[PDB]
């Protein structure tokens, strides 16, 4: 085990901007280190190979310093095409370890969701199972935090998030929280609530529903 | 130029066997180090080993020593990985890399001599599930009593994917369908929602759409609110 720190663990940046990636070893290792782009659904590109070399085909607002247990990753001026996570990884030893990875993704003003929830379909409980959604549109910084409720009880456990990739268009995130209950526990209990905590909102939002009415 | 083309993806029950291949072209297979990398959905890269199918010599990391084997035929330049019993937490894609070699090789390759994949396959995918192949079961989400929002809930499907389209293709602005989630059942689930103005419920008709080929369900939903 040689393991690979990356800072920062995630980075909002614009168009233009310089930003720096530094990647620390938990061991001298020379100048043995590469730095590689990765994009959604596509396989990673090498951009730099012996911590300071550029690999050929990669433009020169790339480029890498560092030797021993510091190094960076710098780009000068950011262009649409370096929105992208970027991966160092050690060729000092084996096993040829990567880092955790940093997400360099779009800067934006702050955007406060829209929050919706959603009961379950009568037509969903014909199958024993109970399913609420809750859903936040359109948000900005990707941080948030969703806590379903049930009469007040707290839930833990029995929901799963699900977040889009960022829009190309507006630069904001939409994620969907999902309360999955037997039908049973469903109909024992009354009021459904979302609870959500998110920077643009000065207070936590809540969106609910009784049962019966 | 140089080519890697890994096999087709995969779907198997937890405890089948599995070989995946890459077969490269462009370049000497004997004498270049070649290996695999597994990225498990949503998480970064974990390098598992690496062949010189030349003289067969392998390195593994110890996280994936024991759980599967790297190996080669150079006679028909394909670079093999192999698992004897799948678990689910094996479900990933996995990626062959060539892992090149740049620099002088001054001092017998002890210095100015650095190793890095340069060239990459496409991947292959596997699906590790007890579950047999499924089409969904799709529920309406319905929009409550000037911006509404309403969906359908596509769910307990396998295997991927599911294409969701709504009033056939007509109404895009505004739609997000969520990336699919494997739920403890072995089946997968998303959803798909669309914000409206609240004034175009009553003039409105909205439809789901849903493809999924694997099992050959087309399914169109109408969602009303109540
Ligand atoms: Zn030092
Ligand atoms: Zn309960
Ligand atoms: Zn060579
Ligand atoms: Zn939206």
């Amino acid at each position: 085990d040689i393991q690979l720190t990356q800072s920062p663990s995630s980075l909002s940046a614009s168009l233009g901007d310089k930003v720096t990636i530094t990647c620390r070893a938990s061991q001298h290792i020379k100048k043995y280190l590469n730095w590689y782009q990765q994009k959604p659904g596509k396989a990673p590109k090498l951009l730099i190979y012996g911590a300071l070399n550029l690999q050929s085909g990669v433009p020169s607002r790339f480029s890498g310093r560092g030797s021993g247990t510091d190094f960076t990753l710098t780009i000068s001026s950011l262009q649409p095409e370096d929105f992208a996570t970027y991966y160092c990884q050690q060729s000092y030893s084996t096993p040829f370890t990567f880092g955790p990875g940093t997400k360099v993704d779009i800067k934006r003003t702050v955007a406060a969701p829209s929050v919706f929830i959603f009961p379950p379909s009568d037509e969903q409980l014909k199958s024993g199972t109970a399913s609420v959604v809750c859903l936040l549109n359109n948000f900005y910084p990707r941080e948030a935090k969703v806590q379903w409720k049930v009469d007040n009880a707290l839930q833990s456990g029995n929901s799963q998030e699900s977040v889009t990739e960022q829009d190309s268009k507006d630069s904001t995130y939409s994620l969907s929280s999902t309360l999955t209950l037997s039908k049973a526990d469903y109909e024992k209990h009354k009021v459904y609530a979302c609870e959500v905590t998110h920077q643009g909102l000065s207070s936590p939002v809540t969106k609910s529903f009784n049962r019966g009415e | 130029q140089v080519q890697l083309v890994q096999s087709g993806a995969e779907v198997k029950k937890p405890g089948e066997s599995l070989k995946i291949s890459c077969k490269v072209s462009g370049y000497n297979f004997a004498s270049e180090w070649i290996g695999w990398v597994r990225q498990m959905p949503g998480k970064g890269l974990e390098w598992m080993g690496i062949i010189y199918p030349g003289d067969s010599d392998t390195k593994y990391s110890p996280s994936f020593q024991g759980q599967v084997i790297i190996s080669a035929d150079k006679s028909i330049n394909t670079a093999y990985l192999q698992w004897s019993s799948l678990k689910a937490s094996d479900t990933a894609i996995y990626y062959c890399a060539r892992q090149n070699h740049y620099g002088s090789g001054s001092y017998f390759y002890r210095t100015a001599y650095y190793y890095a994949m340069d060239v990459w396959g496409q991947g292959t995918t596997v699906t590790v599930s007890s579950a047999s192949t499924k089409g969904p079961s799709v529920f309406p989400l319905a929009p409550s009593s000037g911006t509404a929002a309403l969906g359908c809930l596509v769910k307990d499907y396998f295997p991927e994917p599911v294409t969701v389209s709504w009033n056939s293709g007509a109404l895009t602005s505004g739609v997000h369908t969520f990336p699919a989630v494997l739920q403890s059942s072995g089946l997968y689930s998303l959803s798909s929602v669309v914000t409206v103005p609240s004034s175009s419920l009553g003039t409105q008709t909205y439809i789901c759409n849903v493809n999924h080929k694997p099992s050959n369900t087309k399914v169109d939903k109408k969602v009303e609110p109540k």
